[PDB]
């Protein structure tokens, strides 16, 4: 409570900046898959663009969504060029870690983790 | 289905918990006699909504918010558990 | 006589005092606790929202010439609740003087920029954003300038583990540098070296 | 005074070696587990125990800077011989 | 202007944390120990907040003890336990806190080593 | 043999003769494969059909405190009382204290440092009997 | 259980994993991902090489500090072998060739060396020894590498019970001899088939679905006598396969028919260069040998990897076979191949 605004009367106002930010990126996907050999096609890369916002759809403070999307746009610059090169952009997708088990069963088996 | 262990929960101060405590003063001799090899595990904690945990053959619990139950109140939900 | 303690030049502590006093009565709207340290240099304590008007005086100001911004940088610490300390170190280059001013943020209390005032402060602007994760209003470009491309997070923040949360390493499955998290041969050895005996009487904190 | 394990494999000074089934000792195969053969234990043994006349004697490393710092033993002890903490040098009076 | 947020504070998305470090993880609120080989009282006077430790194995070249956790030489130090809490929180880890154990002030008189009638006397000096 | 982990090595609530419940908290993560003691029973009843329900140490916490209250209140002493009932229903049995003599097993320090399986298992410990006795 | 070999850490480099291994094949092909994925996680391959020590070079990555142990050895030679497989706890058996040389035949690379690697390592005391074939490992065969793999899956298993065979189908990856095969048909204005290809009928698995695979089987408790057979899914028709091969690298297709008997013969010329021969008579016929069903055997999804289908990990390889003007292509505009069930 009493807390200052940054960008964002409500949390309505500020969920329109995510689906602006949405737009910039679904209209970004099937360029970056061609501008940079991406080993990808543009359909599973619009559905990770999706997957790392339902990752944060769970907040509802109005300062928080406009610093996450401040970094979204960050993130978007850096990928509109090519500063960020294969190496990076291919980092969201995991390719090569293990799926870590959800199990008890198998958590107990492996490792002393809870 | 037949009733293995009960045991209570109740504080120490609290006015809510009286009725609880007003009963162990009064009928918890008669009932242990009664009923030899029937654990009652009464255990009184600082700040609790009293309840009466009842144990069951399988894993099964049954319990009760008996808050701000008189004394005489909680005779009878606990002779319910018992039958 | 004493050749280890330093000479004390105490003309230079009422010159700064003299100053600090009359920043803060020409400014009052944000100028909060002005203090002068043993070793003298003069430090003024600033709301946030009054950043832009306190340093733009100091600057413009005649007979406070603080043209050249000597770094802009900020402390961390978890016990205030406004943890980031943002901190102004300016320069005269006239009246040969250094002057600190301070100001309080949060990760979620951005701050107004300060490169329309000195430009000087738009690479440091960007390395507080990229290291604490302090917005800052106005600024024209705001991107990484230190840090990985893809770091999710603020190195600098207490909260930031040493080693970090991922290590890269070559992979031939997919023939590109890859992302792992870290799992370090050797851990980092925290030596709890803090004596449990006064040091210094003349700080003590009473309970 | 270096002892080979039952293994073939080579005892350090720390006693150490690994087992028959050790898979840790693949690093060693095609090479050679360097290990110091001038012990500490029988090196020290080996020199003679120094007598004095005092009952309290120093010791340090011998060249004064170049040794170790200035401790001072007691020599009061006849069933045992006193030892310099640093270097395992002993002393005895009579 | 100002805003309304009855909602708890939560930057938890912001830290960027790995979310394995999030719910797992487990931080303990308390102020150390004194050490009893010393007798000085100045470690103690600031809260601290550790994390539940985790596996640490023997390396299996150098015998180097190698960790796979990132959290766990990070201390943090806080004037007070609320502040601390708010941090916490703050963060999303889960705290528990220890309260603080401060010594009883207790009657030491020099008086009592030699005292005629009762048992504290002293047989030695 | 299901190994488990010693007092160092777990998060476990013990409580005291005064009723005292206290916490420890891990130190060092049990060797080899021993996993915690809790756990075993937890993965013991998936794979029959029991399904224990609680999940991670937390949640058994909380079934702590369904069971007895007093256990989760860490460095916290519940001042019991109802003595009287406990008193009363002891005297209606009928039983005699034998006419032997009681003795405590511990009458001399050298059955001191034995008493457990950690002591046992210990050198020092075994130093100290055979200084004692000797 | 030496308390070395017990598991340890989250899993991944730096950590212990007690899978001790013996990798006969490191150097080739597959061998460059079977190891990638036993030192992606905590383990100490052992190595033996024969070659160069800068071909083993590329091989010092995919393992922390110590993980890799590099040994010299002679297949001929005894007594290499036993001072290899000695400590090792799962020796993996991937040594193979596709051509005669010199000194060794294919009963001296499918049948001689796995019976030494095998005998080696009942008496050194492993506890598994995986042994790759080829999924058309008939006796009743035509091409003369195939048929020797047949004899050594039998007499492997002879000397060493309980053995595990994997029998993986055309492997195709990076660095293959499946896809970057047809794809260099290009530097011949055509693209040689039998039949056109028809009557044939192929069924592609990644590499990391085979070493994936490979992997989990020294883990695994029970498949401990098994015989697997990793094929992947869709299963092409050869003349829509190399289709597609040319679909995603945009060049030409101008198949023709071509009788097994010159398309041996002209395969025969190839093989007598000294190098590596690009073609040979046993590569003609494995290329045109349909692949039988995998019904009556584990396969992948009874060891837990999900098998990789062709479309999605294509353009990864063929990209560099395209030219300027085609590097850019997407898989989307490739209309892939038509499965087969024949
Ligand atoms: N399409 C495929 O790739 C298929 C593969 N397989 C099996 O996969 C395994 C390897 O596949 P791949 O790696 O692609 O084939 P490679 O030829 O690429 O692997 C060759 C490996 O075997 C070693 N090797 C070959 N001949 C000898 C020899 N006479 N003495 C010692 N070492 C030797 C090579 O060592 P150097 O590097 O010194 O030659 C190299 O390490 C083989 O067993 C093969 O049968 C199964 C079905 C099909
Ligand atoms: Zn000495």
């Amino acid at each position: 409570t009493s807390v200052k605004p940054i960008f964002s009367r409500d949390l309505n106002e500020a969920k329109r900046r995510v689906r602006e930010l949405y737009r910039a990126w679904y209209r970004e996907v099937p360029n970056t898959v061609h501008l940079m050999q991406l080993d990808i096609t543009v359909k599973q890369g619009r559905d990770k663009v999706r997957e790392m916002f339902m990752k944060n759809a769970h907040v509802t403070d109005p300062r928080v969504v406009d610093l996450l999307v401040i970094k979204g746009k960050m993130e978007l610059q850096e990928t509109i060029k090519v500063w960020k090169q294969r190496t990076h952009v291919m980092r969201f997708f995991h390719e090569t870690e293990t799926p870590r088990p959800k199990d008890f069963l198998s958590k107990f088996y492996m490792g002393h983790d809870p | 289905l037949g009733l293995r262990e009960i045991r209570v929960h109740l504080c120490q101060r609290s006015p809510g918990s009286q009725g609880v405590r007003d009963f162990i003063v009064q009928r918890y001799v008669e009932l242990k006699k009664a009923h030899p090899n029937l654990p009652i595990l009464i255990r009184e904690c600082s700040e609790v909504q009293p309840k009466l945990w009842a144990r069951y053959a399988f894993g099964q619990e049954k319990t009760v918010s008996l808050n701000n139950l008189s004394a005489d109140e909680v005779t009878r939900a606990m002779q319910n558990v018992l039958s | 006589k004493r050749p280890t303690v330093r000479p004390r030049s105490d003309v230079t502590h009422k010159q700064l005092s003299a100053f600090g006093e009359y920043v803060a009565e020409i400014l009052p709207k944000y100028v909060q606790q002005v203090q002068v340290s043993c070793l003298d240099e003069l430090e003024i304590c600033i709301h946030p929202d009054g950043v832009i008007p306190t340093l733009t005086f100091l600057r413009d100001h005649t007979n406070a010439q603080f043209k050249s911004l000597a770094d802009l940088t900020a402390v961390d610490v978890p016990t205030r609740q406004n943890r980031f300390e943002i901190v102004y170190n300016l320069l005269s280059l006239r009246f040969n003087s250094r002057i600190r001013v301070k100001t309080y943020a949060d990760e979620l209390t951005p701050i107004d920029s300060i490169v329309s005032v000195h430009i000087a402060a738009n690479w440091y602007e960007r390395e507080v954003w990229d290291m604490f994760g302090v917005f800052f209003f106005n600024h024209p470009d705001l991107r990484r300038i230190l840090t990985d491309y893809g770091f999710e997070g603020h190195p600098f923040r207490k909260d930031f583990p040493l080693t970090g949360y991922v290590e890269l390493r070559y992979d031939d499955e997919v023939k590109r540098v890859v992302a792992e998290p870290v799992e370090l041969a050797q851990e980092f050895r925290k030596f709890d070296l803090n004596s449990p005996w006064e040091a210094f009487p003349a700080y003590r904190q009473p309970p | 005074g270096v002892q080979v394990s039952p293994s073939g494999e080579k005892i350090t000074h720390t006693g150490q070696v690994y087992d028959e089934k050790d898979y840790r000792r693949v690093r060693f195969v095609d090479r050679q587990k360097e290990v110091n053969e001038n012990f500490a234990i029988d090196l020290i043994a080996q020199q003679p125990v120094n007598e004095v006349e005092h009952r309290i004697i120093a010791c340090d490393g011998g060249g004064g800077a170049l040794g170790h710092p200035k401790v001072y033993i007691n020599l009061d002890k006849e069933t045992k011989t006193g030892t310099c903490g640093y270097c395992g040098l002993q002393f005895k009076q009579h | 202007q100002l805003i309304t947020v009855d909602e708890k504070l939560d930057i938890t998305t912001l830290t960027g944390v790995p979310e394995e470090h999030i719910k797992t993880r487990k931080v303990r609120i308390f102020v150390p120990a004194r050490n009893n080989m010393q007798s000085g009282v100045n470690n103690t006077k600031k809260w601290k907040m550790e994390f539940d430790t985790r596996e640490r194995w023997e390396n299996p070249l150098m015998g180097w003890a190698s960790t796979a956790d990132p959290l766990s030489n990070m201390v943090l130090t806080f004037s007070a336990k609320e502040d601390a809490i708010a941090f916490a929180e703050k963060n999303g880890w889960s705290y528990d806190v220890e309260e603080k154990k401060v010594p009883k002030p207790k009657s030491k008189s020099y008086g009592a080593n030699f005292s005629w009638n009762k048992r504290t006397r002293v047989s030695t000096k | 043999i299901l190994p488990g982990a010693a007092y160092t090595e777990k998060s476990a609530t013990y409580v005291n003769t005064e009723g005292r419940a206290q916490q420890t908290k891990v130190a060092v993560t049990p060797p080899g494969l021993a996993r915690e003691d809790w756990k075993i029973i937890r993965a013991l009843s998936e794979i029959a059909g029991i399904t224990l329900p609680y999940d991670t140490l937390d949640q058994v916490r909380n079934r702590l405190e369904e069971v007895s209250p007093n256990l989760v209140r860490y460095d916290d002493i519940e001042e019991t009382n109802y003595f009287q009932q406990a008193s009363e229903l002891a005297k209606l049995v009928n039983q005699e204290v034998l006419a032997d003599p009681l003795v405590p097993p511990q009458l001399t320090i050298k059955d001191f440092y034995m008493t457990d399986s950690i002591s046992r298992a210990s050198q020092t410990m075994a130093k100290c009997v055979k200084a004692v006795t000797e | 259980l030496h308390h070395a070999v017990i598991p340890h850490g989250k899993g991944g480099r730096s950590s212990v994993s007690g899978v001790v291994a013996t990798v006969f094949g490191a150097t080739g092909f597959l061998g460059r991902y079977v190891v990638n994925h036993l030192g992606r996680m905590g383990s100490q391959v052992i190595i033996p090489y024969r070659c160069d020590v800068y071909d083993i070079m590329h091989l010092r990555l995919m393992g922390d500090l110590g993980q890799l142990t590099f040994l010299e050895w002679d297949a001929r030679d005894k007594d290499s072998i036993r001072k290899a497989v000695q400590h090792s706890n799962v020796v993996i058996n991937l040594i193979g060739r596709e051509w005669e040389t010199r000194n060794f035949d294919f009963e001296d690379v499918f049948v001689n060396i796995p019976r030494a690697i095998a005998q080696a390592s009942k008496e050194a005391g492993v506890e598994r020894f995986i042994h790759v074939s080829h999924l058309n490992a008939s006796m009743k065969s035509s091409s003369k590498s195939l048929r020797s793999k047949a004899v050594g899956e039998k007499e492997v298993r002879s000397v060493f019970p309980e053995a595990i065979i994997i029998r993986p189908s055309d492997i195709f990856g990076r660095e293959d001899r499946f896809l970057n095969h047809f794809a260099n048909y290009r530097w011949f204005l055509a693209v040689p088939l039998v039949s056109l290809g028809f009557k044939t009928v192929k069924q592609p698995v990644y590499v990391a679905d085979v070493s994936k695979g490979i992997v989990n089987a020294t883990k695994d408790p029970d498949a401990v006598g098994k015989t697997f057979a990793f094929t992947g899914p869709n299963r092409y028709l050869l003349f829509h396969l190399v289709k597609y091969i040319f679909g995603m690298t945009h060049r030409t297709f101008i198949p023709y028919p071509l009788p097994l008997f010159v398309y041996s013969w002209i395969g025969k010329l190839f093989g007598l260069s000294p190098f590596e021969p690009w073609t040979t008579k046993d590569k003609v016929e494995r290329i045109h040998i349909s692949d039988v069903m995998p019904t009556d055997l584990p396969g992948l999804e009874d060891l837990g990897v999900q098998p990789t289908p062709l479309e999605l990990k294509s353009i990864e390889v063929l990209r560099r076979h395209r030219t300027y003007r085609w590097l850019s292509s997407e898989i989307e505009e490739t209309k892939p191949a038509k499965t087969v069930n024949y």
